[PDB]
């Protein structure tokens, strides 16, 4: 079996490469963050623009939303985090305290937390309600390329540039693994399935590895893809078939089966690197974003 | 600019 994902809508508006796009957990939205400095919000179904968001001083490499689809946090080159309310629009919370550009970020399950990787190579855990930091682990030796909390919040997977993955203990900021294969690229992604059980990790040597982190195994790997310099999104596609997705630098979003590691779709109109992939919580839907060549967003929809 | 959209050199 294969997904048929055809084009549906492009969205434009961003005015310089989108660093990231993201559906809310309730399905009706879309969330794209972007160099221009701008969060924009479009309908997940339509990709009907909805509204802009602003206030960060520079550029935007990511944004994610809280469980209950209410609230977005983004991480700038301005080194702050910004909560906000998407309703209103508002800046409920400027979070500030890493040393340089901040990278990635994203709730905990319970969306009281926020985790954050930044160029100042350390890892930070705060407090939504307060904005205030409550953990800096001095996690890797180069940026940190990317943080996710796993299904209860227990533990934080992060990945760098120095070539490590690593997974700490959400409660004591204790690291809990280190995990790295036979070669030492630099991880340029990483995130926990949607089970819990696995991460998938990108690393700058055209690669996405599926790894049990509690034996420390890599047990699947997914190549075909072009991937050496950016911190591209991978996602696992779970609505229809078992697909991993993920950007390409050769301008292509693909899709792998994931038990079987082939490559089961290629998906072409981009004229950049497609920087972020994201797939629907409930409809098979993905969306694809570009660099500054392209600048746009397209929303794909498949059968299966 | 966003250090995303840059990559690594």
């Amino acid at each position: 079996v294969k997904p048929n994902y055809a084009l549906k809508f492009t969205l434009a508006g961003h005015t310089k490469a989108v660093s990231s796009v993201k559906f809310s957990p309730n399905g009706e939205w879309l969330a794209s963050s972007s160099a221009d400095k701008l969060i924009k919000i479009w309908g997940a179904y339509d990709g009907k623009f909805e509204k802009t968001i602003s206030g960060h001083k520079l550029g935007i490499s990511d944004v994610a939303w809280s469980s209950d689809s209410n609230l977005l946090v983004s991480a700038s080159d301005d080194k702050t985090l910004k909560i906000w309310d998407v309703s209103s629009g508002k800046c409920l919370k400027t979070l500030k305290g890493h040393s340089n550009y901040v990278f990635c970020c994203n709730f905990n399950p319970q969306s009281n937390l926020i985790v954050s990787g930044s160029f100042d190579e350390s890892v930070r855990i705060w407090d939504v309600k307060t904005g205030k930091c409550l953990k800096t682990l001095p996690a890797h030796s180069d940026p940190v390329s990317a943080v996710h909390f796993n299904r209860d919040g227990s533990l934080i997977v992060s990945s760098s540039y120095d070539g490590l993955c690593r997974i700490w203990d959400t409660a004591s900021g204790q690291c809990l693994k280190t995990l790295i294969d036979d070669d030492n690229p630099p991880v340029s992604f990483v995130k926990f399935s949607p089970n819990g059980k696995y991460i998938l990790a990108a690393t700058l040597d055209n690669t996405l590895k599926l790894w049990d982190y509690s034996k420390g195994k890599c047990l699947k790997t997914y190549t075909g893809h072009k991937n050496e310099k950016y911190c591209i999104f991978a996602n696992f596609s779970v609505t229809g078939g078992k697909w991993i997705v993920s950007g390409s630098e050769d301008n292509l979003v693909y899709i792998w089966n994931l038990q079987t590691k082939e490559i089961v779709q290629k998906l072409q109109g981009h004229t950049d690197v497609v920087i972020s992939t994201a797939c629907h919580p409930t409809e098979n839907i993905i969306a694809s974003a570009a660099l500054e060549n392209d600048k746009t967003i397209k929303l794909w929809k498949s059968d299966c | 600019g966003a250090a995303r959209c840059e990559g690594f050199s």
